[PDB]
């Protein structure tokens, strides 16, 4: 039910990384709040904070960090999202978080297969409660190991992110004008109308020759 | 200067207008590209850098237009390569590959010939065909990419050593032309003869255990080659009976019945027979679970599948089912709202796929985004499902967001005011648009005390005091209003009766006896018959 | 047939009495078209003498025309009892052989009983309640098989029709009285047995029930063992997934759903009726010896597909060149052209 | 050369060879089920040409349309117990065939249904149909219809409308 | 250079700057004329 | 355009000039676009070949295949 306390406790229970690295997207549409938290954040405790701009976009990268140092902050912001919807120990924290595929590793948080992003291996979380995730996490980072990329890699990650996205929002304003504006319609129809009668026709005399070779 | 001529010649403007007026109309696009590169030079660095950006951004705006064309990302990459700048021709197959996720083996083989004479460091180079087989190389045409990729390791290597590694490594795979890797494998055990060099066939211990030959031998040592030689030829028989088994039933059931690969243009149109092949190759390749087959061929049926949802729709219920990563799924689905035309099925399951992911806040983002897509007014549009999905997630977030409402009944489901009047002008409408009756079955089962006499008080009243023709006399419209009167916990069984005598009468009393005695008489019949006996006594006289 | 068609057309441009004489000889030759018609012929002459050519026409006949004579027969209905005796014994001569089990008509006797038998407010409420004794008797009677000489109770038996008189009975005590107890005791007592739980309207009134008691985790119990225990029609299934969903959507919020999201193994009640859309034998949750891997894609033959065990296709080329390979163990191998068949339809059907 | 196309041969005609029949058999049938019920279970897997049941026995056939139909209908409901206990899938042969096969039984001594022609590029499969052209690759723009049974063009609010009402009546009988 | 790079899904959406002269992802050329297509769409 | 050899413009100018003297006596190209093959199952194209087999083990195929053509 605390933060703190379960980060103590795998303080104790497990006993940096050069070049480590994790960026995560946030959403939250209200972006006062969300300041007033993250801010509160930065203040209680190397976590960069990149806006772009409701919908804000705000990038929470982590650099050199001790692996504690993100067992605490990754929960908090997950259990931030949820915190908004549900009510302002119970429910859990779903969400993504996202590392460079630069990494070699050697169940509640898995390696996406068809990641979008180029070059970010997308690692999902799954519906784990909070000190299971706590432990899963810390058991994973203790597994991973990076090699330096540096690049300034999230001015990339922003361009390519807002890339996709903008392209979605492309394909969601396409959503009126299908065929009808975005295609020509006339010099389509004009080569799929014969067509379109020929199958009509061979389907009516399919259906016919089945009847026949159904009846009697 | 010539740029400059190419500017005020006529034939370009026209052409542009009627290319810009429509961008998914890929003839014109290629009427586009006909007339600017066969207008222009043959192409050197001697001509004029306007032309020449002007032909990076023509093809820039064509592949970011229409993402799986193979051919024209080779044709991008290879002019981008004729003026030089070898490092954006890197980039080019690099963001094609990139669109493909990394697949589909044409840009693979013709990047990789390409990336034979241009990138030099062996350790690297090797690690590119590495990366590049754990991708494309069990597609099932990919015959010359392996071709290449043996020939290639055969000129470089000195030891034959990494070589026999890929042999031993293909005929596994049930390629199409498997048979010339055979070929070259049988001839490779026939040319062996120095008997120690079993050992870099195979692992020595292995090579003892299971087969039975021993490389340290103090006899004469022909015979003892020659057996050695005959016994492998058994163990490459079974193999080759395994693979040989595996590839002509992918051949005799799949590919004899699928003619094309290659998405030509989301104008066209493909054969039902081709679907039924295609969705049944994609059912085959989930039961052998070798992943990397499996997202190829998702990937691989997706290039002339393009965007008909079918594929789409396949893949994530497939990664959702089977592979359990279940954001991948709404990734590829992302991807294939990215096209496929009939939008309406995919972006029904992306809400529900992202429901279940719990990105709520994406969920508002994307429906808002659908409100300034029809710019307001999605009440207005023609097909229904996408105002019907739309509206249902859209109350979903909104009363999760803002509710507590209606004290002691509570869902705040469906009735925002201000959601009621996007409700009511999609109701307001008067047969102009479709499904009109399909929003009040979702309005009368609301339920039970204060809001079954609002929602009667606010929609219905409404609806008796003035009277839309085709809305009053559908039978759909009594029958649903005496539902949710009918259905309530909070009066007894004879009010109930005197407000559906008190409901039968004010508005109907006239003619409609095609209309609302079938179905309100279904009603009246379904739930007593005692008022179906004056029923009838009132529609008779 | 044409020369009756040209006789029944010339018929019908023009005494009466004999030109349907003429129809009924041609009948004689004779089919349910030329009754109906005749019936239509009747109409407009204008009725008792239309009942008598129904009810020979019955004796005569094939679902259709009896069916609408049943329906024609009770729009006619609130003349006098007469009609009801006839309708009455034409109906149970039909669910007696000539329609076995039948769902449609049933309830369409049951609409037609209470009609007649029960027509003030104690009066009315002594009264439904005698009419909710007279069917909660009549299923405590089939559970017990003591058929009384109650026409009424011996109809309603007939193996897939205590399906609606079950429905019926927990109908009306829901409906009219707010019993919402007894309704309990009775879903629970019918949830048992087993000619009684595979039934569509049961289950369906049990759907609305619920929708009335907005209570969404019972729906959820509902829902998640729909299609493995209660094993309904899937145009009844998907219909009631898809109307589920929509349900669910204009009647949730998100802290009751994260709440219903069942932890970390199982379905999630938004995604699962749209993945679970069709395919209802189907679980959230050994290789390559099930039927689904030997009888895949080529799906009418179960064949044994040789597979190489050891076969390192999955892996790279760095990690194939780390250690020297090791050789193929081959799988079933002699099974080859070899084709194992059910041969279900030819030996259950033919033989 | 080393290198021949394969030859291979032909195998009996029988109901599982030559994909062709689309013709789903299903027998376990209970006497409860009837003519209308089974076209209630296998009618959203796909368009039906039709079901008939010999009374006589335990058995039923169904007709898809397309093989896909047919083969998520095997697929979907393998030991799937309707109305009563568990049924049994496998590919009839079915109609009037089956009668030249009982005579060919008498007789101590095999036709392909005819699929399709070529393309057509207007169906797509298993697009199941309820009771302004623009014609486009995510309009599917055929689709059959049997309640005679013909070849019409179009949407899923008709659907959605039966299925409304389908439910208003699904309390009661009238199915 | 007299040429402006124009993108028609911006247009219809109303969003901003669907017109810039300086090649961003996938406008499409068009002259400094302009209006002939600003009035094919309508 | 890109494999028609000699339209790729990388290799493209080659053929053209290792192209021999033709002193005795006795092309797809890029005019091609898509409306030349709108639809190209309506002019039947050959199927897609049957995969090659070595003929030493020719004798172990599989011997009568599902589903005759």
């Amino acid at each position: 039910f605390d933060i703190w306390k379960n980060l103590d406790r795998i303080r104790s229970t497990k006993k940096f990384i050069k070049g480590s690295l994790l960026i995560l997207p946030m959403r939250t549409e209200d972006k006062q709040q969300f300041d007033e938290c993250m801010d509160e954040l930065h203040k209680y405790i190397i976590l960069r904070c990149y806006p772009q701009k409701e919908g804000m976009l705000f990038y929470i990268v982590l650099k050199d960090f001790n692996i504690l140092d993100s067992c605490f902050v990754l929960s908090v912001l997950l259990a931030f999202q949820k915190r908004l919807w549900m009510a302002p120990k119970n429910i859990n924290l779903t969400g993504s978080f996202y590392l460079p595929k630069n990494i070699e590793t050697g169940s509640s948080i898995v390696e996406v297969g068809f990641n979008v992003v180029p070059d970010f291996q997308q690692f999902q979380v799954k519906a784990c409660h909070v000190s299971k995730f706590m432990n899963e996490l810390s058991n994973f980072f203790s597994q991973v190991e990076f090699g330096k990329c540096e690049a300034n890699v999230i001015n990339y990650f922003k361009r390519e992110y807002n890339r996709t996205y903008s392209q979605i929002s492309l394909a969601l304003y396409e959503l009126p004008l299908i065929g009808d504006g975005l295609f020509d319609i006339k010099s389509y129809i004009s080569k799929t109308r014969p067509i379109i009668e020929t199958s009509k026709a061979q389907m009516i005399k399919h259906i016919s020759e089945m009847k026949a070779y159904n009846e009697i | 200067d010539k740029y400059t001529a190419l500017i005020h010649d006529e034939n370009f403007s026209t052409l542009t207008l009627n290319v810009s007026r429509y961008p998914k109309s890929l003839a014109y696009w290629e009427k586009l590209l006909n007339y600017i590169v066969k207008a222009s030079a043959p192409i050197c660095k001697s001509t004029e850098p306007q032309l020449l950006k002007l032909i990076r951004c023509t093809y820039s705006s064509m592949l970011n237009e229409f993402p799986y064309l193979e051919n024209y990302y080779i044709d991008f990459a290879l002019l981008e390569y004729k003026l030089g700048n070898v490092s954006m021709s890197h980039k080019i197959f690099q963001r094609g590959l990139q669109a493909f996720n990394q697949r589909s083996l044409l840009l693979w083989t013709s990047y990789l010939k390409f990336c034979n004479n241009v990138i030099s460091h062996q350790k690297q180079l090797f690690k590119k065909y590495e990366t590049a087989e754990e991708y494309v190389g069990l597609h099932f045409f990919s015959g010359e990419f392996w071709d290449l990729y043996l020939e290639q390791i055969s000129s470089r290597c000195t030891s034959s050593k990494k070589y026999w590694n890929v042999l031993r490594k293909i005929l596994e795979i049930p390629l199409h032309s498997f048979s010339k890797f055979y070929a070259l494998w049988l001839q490779r055990i026939d040319d062996i003869m120095d008997l120690k060099q079993l050992s870099q066939l195979t692992s020595k211990d292995e090579l003892l255990k299971k087969l039975k030959i021993d490389i340290n031998y103090s006899g004469r040592k022909g015979p003892y080659l020659q057996d050695a030689k005959k016994k492998l030829k058994k163990i490459t028989k079974e193999m080759y009976m395994v693979v040989q088994y595996q590839v002509l039933e992918i051949y005799s059931i799949f590919e004899s019945k699928i003619y094309i690969n290659y998405y030509t243009s989301p104008e066209t149109l493909v054969s039902s027979d081709e679907i039924e092949t295609w969705i049944k190759y994609l059912d085959y390749t989930i039961t052998l679970q070798t992943d990397s087959l499996t997202h190829l061929n998702f990937q691989r049926a997706l290039l002339p599948l393009a965007h008909y949802d079918l594929v789409w729709i396949k893949y994530s219920k497939w990664l959702i089912n089977s592979k359990n990563d279940l954001l991948g799924a709404k990734n590829v689905l992302l991807m294939g709202l990215k096209f496929s035309l009939k939008k309406t099925e995919i972006i029904k399951l992306l809400y529900s796929v992202i429901c279940k992911l719990n990105e709520y806040v994406l969920l508002r983002n994307l429906l808002e985004k659908i409100e300034s897509s029809y710019s307001d007014n999605v009440e207005n549009v023609d097909d229904f499902e996408i105002f019907w999905d739309y509206l249902q997630f859209k109350t979903f977030c909104q009363n999760s967001l803002y509710s507590s409402r209606y004290s002691d009944s509570q869902s705040n489901g469906l009735l925002n005011k201000e959601l009621f009047d996007k409700v009511w002008k999609r109701l307001s409408c008067k047969e102009k648009k479709s499904g009109q009756e399909i929003l009040l079955n979702n309005l009368v089962q609301f339920y039970s005390k204060d809001t079954v006499e609002f929602v009667e008080k606010n929609i219905f009243q409404k609806i008796i005091e003035f009277g839309w023709e085709y809305y009053l006399q559908n039978g759909m419209f009594w029958n649903c209003y005496c539902r949710l009167i009918y259905f309530d916990t909070s009066r007894s069984y004879l009010d109930k009766r005197q407000y559906i005598v008190r409901k039968i009468w004010p508005q109907i009393d006239k003619k409609f006896a095609q209309s609302v005695l079938p179905s309100l008489t279904e009603f009246c019949e379904s739930y007593f018959p005692e008022e179906m006996d004056t029923l009838e006594e009132m529609f008779t006289e | 047939l044409e020369n009756w068609s040209r006789y029944l057309k010339f018929v019908t441009d023009p005494d009466k009495e004999f030109v349907m004489s003429v129809f009924d000889r041609c009948l004689i030759p004779c089919h349910e078209n030329t009754w109906m018609m005749y019936i239509k012929w009747l109409t407009k002459k204008n009725d008792e003498v239309v009942v008598d050519i129904y009810q020979k026409a019955n004796t005569f006949l094939f679902k259709t025309l009896r069916y609408d004579f049943l329906r024609f027969l009770k729009r006619k209905y609130r003349s006098n009892n007469t009609l009801f005796n006839n309708i009455f014994n034409e109906t149970v001569s039909r669910y007696l052989k000539i329609w076995p089990n039948d769902i449609l008509l049933m309830t369409e006797y049951l609409c037609m009983l209470k009609r007649h038998s029960f027509k003030s407010p104690k009066e009315i409420l002594e009264k439904q309640t005698s009419f909710t004794k007279i069917l909660e008797t009549s299923i405590t009677n089939y559970i017990n098989n003591q058929i009384d000489a109650k026409v009424h109770l011996q109809t309603l038996i007939n193996d897939k029709n205590l399906s609606i008189v079950v429905v019926e009975l927990i109908k009306t005590t829901w409906l009219v009285l707010k019993n919402n107890m007894q309704t309990r005791k009775y879903f629970n007592l019918y949830q048992k047995n087993i000619l009684i739980k595979n039934s569509v309207p049961f289950w369906l009134t049990y759907y609305k029930f619920e929708k009335s008691n907005v209570n969404f985790t019972k729906l959820n119990k509902f829902i998640r063992e729909l299609g493995v225990e209660i094993y309904l029609p899937t145009t009844v299934m998907n219909d009631i997934l898809t109307d589920y969903k929509t349900f669910y959507l204009t009647h949730s919020n998100i802290v009751t759903y994260e709440s219903s999201i069942i932890d970390s193994n199982t379905f999630d009640p938004i995604l699962y009726p749209e993945l679970k859309m069709s395919n209802p034998k189907y679980d959230p949750v050994d290789w390559h010896k099930k039927t689904e891997w030997k009888e895949a894609g080529h799906i009418g033959i179960t064949t044994e597909r040789p597979q190489i065990s050891n076969s390192i296709i999955e892996c790279n080329s760095g990690t194939l060149i780390q250690k020297p390979i090791s050789l193929p163990n081959f799988r079933n191998l002699e099974k080859i052209n070899q084709v194992k068949i059910n041969d279900l339809y030819t030996e259950e059907f033919l033989k | 050369s080393q290198f021949i196309y394969p030859v291979q041969q032909q195998p009996s005609l029988n109901h599982f060879t030559d994909p062709n029949n689309t013709t789903v058999f299903i027998g376990g049938l209970s006497s409860l089920v009837t003519e209308d019920e089974l076209r209630a279970y296998f009618q959203p897997f796909g368009t039906i040409v039709y079901v008939k049941i010999p009374v006589g026995k335990c058995c039923g056939f169904v007709q898809y349309v397309d093989r896909l139909s047919a083969e998520a209908a095997i697929a979907g409901m393998q030991g799937f117990p309707i109305a009563n206990s568990r049924v049994r899938l496998s590919w009839g042969r079915s109609a009037k065939q089956t009668a030249l096969l009982q005579q060919a039984m008498l007789s101590n001594s095999q036709q392909q249904q005819p699929g399709l022609q070529q393309p057509n590029y207007g169906y797509i499969p298993s697009s199941t149909c309820e009771a302004s052209s623009t014609m486009l690759p995510g309009c599917q723009i055929l689709n059959y219809s049997n309640p005679g049974q013909q070849v019409i063009m179009q949407a899923v609010v008709n659907s959605t409308n039966a299925m409304l009402n389908r439910l208003e009546q699904g309390s009661n009988g009238f199915m | 250079r007299d040429i402006v790079f124009v993108s028609p899904q911006l247009y219809l959406s109303s969003q901003e700057g669907w017109k810039s002269d300086s090649a961003k992802s996938g406008f499409i050329p068009i002259l400094k004329n302009d209006l002939q297509r600003f009035q094919d769409s309508l | 355009k890109v494999f028609v050899d000699a339209n790729r413009f990388d290799i493209g100018d080659l053929v053209k000039a290792s192209k021999l003297p033709q002193r005795a006596n006795e092309s797809r190209s890029r005019d091609e676009t898509c409306e030349s093959n709108p639809f190209p199952r309506l002019n039947n194209p050959k199927k897609l070949e049957p995969p090659k087999i070595l003929s030493q083990w020719s004798n172990t195929i599989p011997k009568t295949s599902i589903f005759y053509s």
